[PDB]
């Protein structure tokens, strides 16, 4: 599983990616707020950094790709 | 590029772990998106009765329904 932060913000992107319409910080946080599910802050930033050019399936990766330790 | 598959697992993250068309409707209510309410309805007519992070947790990606070409 993932963090439901993480995972929470990864979603705010997804719908933001269903009409692909315009990828802030507070457009995330406006997901966020509406669901009710919060997120690591410093993502909803690079989140809004990224998600203007790469690809909601960069997320799965979330430049590390890791699995055990 | 995948529908309210999305929406739903937000409202299932943090609100309700069984989200409905209206849930949908306010996530994306909140963000101005359009949303048809059969589609989104339908969507978690499919989605009901899953485990959102465990589906997403494999599945960033093409969410429930992948990209419908043609």
């Amino acid at each position: 599983m993932a963090s439901v932060s993480e995972l929470a913000c990864i979603y705010s992107a997804l719908i933001l990616h269903d009409d692909e319409v315009t990828v802030t910080e507070d457009k995330i946080n406006a997901l966020i707020k509406a669901a009710g599910v919060n997120v690591e802050p410093f993502w909803p930033g690079l989140f809004a950094k990224a998600l203007a050019n790469v690809n909601i399936g960069s997320l799965i990766c979330n430049v590390g790709a890791g699995g055990p330790a | 590029a995948m529908r309210y598959v999305a929406s739903y697992l937000l409202a299932a993250l943090g609100g309700n772990s069984s989200p409905s068309a209206k849930d949908i409707k306010k996530i994306l209510d909140s963000v101005g998106i359009e949303a048809d309410d059969d589609r989104l309805n339908k969507v978690i007519s499919e989605l009901n009765g899953k485990n959102i992070e465990d589906v997403i947790a494999q599945g960033i990606g093409k969410l429930a329904s992948v990209p419908a070409g043609g």
